[PDB]
């Protein structure tokens, strides 16, 4: 069958200001097959109380999901969104910066 | 303005165990209403909007009942579908389907479409008549010829014709303060220097509904896709959607390049350069 | 609301 590798953005849903809680986003898109794998990392490690949208779809075909969670931007902190999917041999790492 | 009402399904076949995983959610326009997940605890129709949660009880076990036969079809679609193509017992398949009804400003019935997919692919399509089908290979040929037998597209065009259309109507009378509610995007540009004589533009477009707008690029007033980088609408999380177009100019330039944002939230396009 | 239709692929 098609498969088709993950788009990732990976955001706030605020513009980020350094010690003002907001949301950290990690949309994927258009993936085939629907199962995927997908962390928030702070600092290198997973973050555990991660939520996920209900699994929908474009005109072709492809998935996409939201997962979030609450974060405060600061200095020091670095954060991403690790990404697994059949298509992708290792785990795609993609790091959040706040200009994008 | 023009509205929609459209249902998605997923199902995903899991061989070493079980039934497929199933997954349906309901949308008006750009806002999920209603979900099912065969993996949740309720094991019913969910509301996911505070304007659906008014229904009564012969509403939500209607749309349980139903919904649950959707995950049966699509169970037995997966089985027939693995006989149609000579398929492995041991792989992992997937069902999608897609229906719904658009109606115009004056929220009459615009069209209807209900669309089926294999592993990602077309499979089946009713036609914009409501009345034929488009089957993309000899497979859904023998699909198309047992629909056409069954009556399925008459069942469907009364469906996205009458049912369908009564009911985004109800929707949007009931969830009028949001449904109806058109959020502008609300606009800023931020400058990013790339070097001592260069610099990115980034325009931004936040906290919209619905998601669709146009972001695009000038200089001098004509249009640049040379040096833009546009990336795809995204969700904010908490209703509303998010874009950025951008494009490296040579520092002290600037004010050439403007930025011009085309939504149904504003009456005339919005314009932007970088005020330094 | 949801079609309420039958089909056999
Ligand atoms: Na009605
Ligand atoms: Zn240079």
């Amino acid at each position: 069958m098609i498969q088709r590798t993950p788009k990732i953005q990976v955001y706030s849903r605020h513009p980020a200001e350094n010690g003002k809680s907001n949301f950290l986003n990690c949309y994927v898109s258009g993936f085939h097959p629907s199962d995927i794998e997908v962390d928030l990392l702070k600092n290198g490690e997973r973050i555990e109380k991660v939520e996920h949208s209900d699994l929908s779809f474009s005109k072709d075909w492809s998935f996409y999901l939201l997962y979030y969670t609450e974060f405060t931007p600061t200095e020091k902190d670095e954060y991403a969104c690790r990404v697994n999917h059949v298509t992708l041999s290792q785990p795609k790492i993609v790091k959040w910066d706040r200009d994008m | 303005g023009s509205h929609s009402m459209r249902y998605f399904f997923t199902s995903v076949s899991r061989p070493g165990r079980g039934e497929p995983r199933f997954i349906a959610v309901g949308y008006v326009d750009d806002t999920q209403f209603v979900r099912f997940d065969s993996d949740a605890a309720s094991q019913r129709m969910e509301p996911r909007a505070p304007w659906i949660e008014q229904e009564g009880p012969e509403y939500w076990d209607g749309e349980t009942r139903k919904v649950k036969a959707h995950s049966q079809t699509h169970r037995v679609d997966l089985g027939t579908l693995r006989g149609y193509y000579n398929q492995s017992e041991a792989g992992s398949h997937t069902v999608q389907r897609m229906y719904g009804c658009d109606v115009g400003s004056d929220w009459r019935f615009l069209r209807g479409y209900h669309q089926y997919a294999y592993d990602g692919k077309d499979y089946i399509a009713l036609k914009e008549d409501l009345r034929s089908w488009t089957a993309a290979d000899m497979a859904a040929q023998t699909t198309k010829h047992k629909w056409e037998a069954a009556h399925v597209a008459e069942q469907l065009r009364a469906y996205l014709e009458g049912t369908c259309v009564e009911w985004l109507r109800r929707y949007l009378e009931n969830g009028k303060e949001t449904l109806q509610r058109t959020d502008a995007p609300k606009t800023h540009m931020t400058h990013h220097a790339v070097s001592d004589h260069e610099a990115t533009l980034r325009c931004w477009a936040l906290s919209f509904y619905p998601a669709e707008i146009t972001l695009t690029w000038q200089r001098d007033g004509e249009d640049q896709t040379q040096d833009t980088e546009l990336v795809e609408t995204r969700p904010a999380g908490d209703g509303t959607f998010q874009k950025w177009a951008a494009v490296v100019v040579p520092s002290g330039q600037e004010q050439r390049y403007t930025c011009h944002v085309q939504h149904e939230g504003l009456p005339k396009p919005l314009t932007l350069r970088w005020e330094p | 609301t949801i079609a309420d239709y039958n089909y056999k692929l």
